[PDB]
């Protein structure tokens, strides 16, 4: 994107943060910037239009500049369900094309960290009489939503046939990823024992499975 | 304002 | 003014995506400009292409202009999208959106359609049954589940006894395998005592391949 901004930005509740957009003089320069809140996948919601104007609707700790070839969106007070994820949009005059910036997504800070529960299954009879075996690792109620998984058989680092999932938000404000390791019904039975090690916030959880 | 420039 | 989005869910590589948006409460001859945006599943927001109403003129992300057609049908009241040869890479929700040339603090945006390219051809999932071990079972709860594997395309549905049980019940997001087709687990952790004395039943349901299996999780 011809428009930068950060990846994340973060404040503790009550904080005024600040998320920018850099750009050239034929966009942000002589152009509209709006603003715009979102939830991904589903429809954003317009802050700011026309650099500095709040829509109806809008709550007025959110505004709105811009100056020279760089634009902010400044929330004041910030409140947790502010987390969302914020872009920048302007008309390009050289490129004749509109711009989002790549997205900006707002953690708000103070929330307990909270430690995987991890659940490892063997494959079942029926999946194993199908000369097919399949470890399914779930790994939930973490916080904050970023994990590291690893699969050992017999103490050694297994690396084919792993697939991973992206975490991904619970109903509960926490979070829940999942990991499969996909072997046939030789493999799993050629070992003595199977491990799933989930790393969270520095430390580890391993859970293990045997044949 | 989405897609509406004021320079063209 | 109000749009709606209209478009396939699943197309394979090298097809042509065609999508239409109808519009309601403004003239699509209007003073207007009619976008449209995509959106990767986890990634920003790209906008493609957009008609002005009054003039005609259209104009085109230069990344995907040589690949997309953007039209407006003023009997219709509608606007459309053609984009050609697509690739996994066009994976995307899909959304179209419109602004008052003039009075930009109106923002008109439908709710977006979900367009997945893959190769792949629709199949249900085989339903395995995840029972716990019996050292679980000597701890005051215990983990059941069901592993929904090797489905195409999404959705799947999980419920257990027909919907009667909820509390404690865990559905996974799917992952995407290399061949192309979904697996998902859904777990409920239950008291070990009742392991004897409940039957646990889990109901998956595919409705792209009209497949709905409710599997017993016995041991």
């Amino acid at each position: 994107s011809v428009l930068t901004q950060p990846p994340s930005v973060s404040a503790a509740p009550g904080q005024k943060v600040t998320i920018s957009c850099s750009g050239s003089s034929s966009n942000i320069g002589i152009n509209y910037v709006a603003w715009y809140q979102q939830v991904p996948g589903t429809a954003p919601k317009l802050l700011i239009y026309d650099s500095n104007k709040r829509p109806s609707g809008v709550s007025d700790r959110f505004s709105g500049s811009k100056s020279g070839i760089s634009a902010s969106l400044a929330i004041t007070g910030l409140q947790t369900g502010d987390e969302a994820d914020y872009y920048c949009g302007v008309w390009d005059t050289s490129l004749t094309a509109y711009i989002f910036g790549a997205g900006t997504r707002l953690t708000v800070l103070g929330q307990p960290k909270a430690a995987p529960s991890v659940t490892l299954f063997p494959p079942s009879s029926e999946e194993l009489q199908a000369n097919k075996a399949t470890l399914v690792c779930l790994i939930s109620d973490f916080y904050p939503g970023a994990v590291e998984v690893a699969w050992k058989a017999d103490g050694s680092a297994v690396n084919a046939g792993v697939e991973t999932t992206k975490p991904s938000k619970q109903s509960n404000n926490k979070y829940a990823a999942s990991s499969y390791l996909s072997l046939t019904s030789d493999q799993w039975k050629s070992h003595k024992s199977y491990s799933c090690q989930v790393t969270h916030e520095g430390s580890t959880v391993e859970k293990t499975v045997a044949p | 304002a989405v897609g509406i420039g004021a320079v063209f | 003014v109000q749009l709606q989005e209209s478009g396939p869910a699943v197309m394979k590589p090298s097809e042509t995506l065609s999508l239409t948006c109808a519009v309601s409460g403004g003239s699509i001859s209007g003073d207007y400009g009619w976008s449209w945006i995509r959106q990767a599943p986890g990634k920003g927001l790209e906008w493609i292409a957009i008609i002005f109403g009054s003039s005609g003129s259209t104009y085109y992300s230069p990344s995907l202009k040589s690949r997309v057609t953007i039209s407006k049908d003023t009997s219709k009241n509608q606007f459309s999208l053609k984009l050609n040869s697509v690739t996994a890479a066009d994976t995307a929700v899909y959304f179209c959106a419109g602004s008052p040339v003039r009075q930009r603090e109106q923002d008109y945006w439908g709710q977006g359609v979900l367009v997945t390219v893959s190769s792949a051809s629709t199949k249900g999932p085989s339903v395995f049954p995840l029972a716990p071990s019996s050292r679980s079972t000597s701890e005051s709860t215990a983990a059941l589940g069901c592993l929904v594997k090797d489905y195409f395309p999404e959705p799947v549905t999980v419920s257990w006894n027909s919907g009667s049980l909820t509390s404690g019940v865990h559905t996974f997001p799917a992952v995407l395998q290399s061949s192309g087709l979904y697996s998902l687990s859904s777990v409920v952790t239950v008291p070990s005592s009742s392991l004897g004395t409940q039957t646990y039943v889990c109901n998956v349901n595919h409705k792209p391949s009209n497949t709905k299996v409710d599997k017993r999780v016995e041991i």
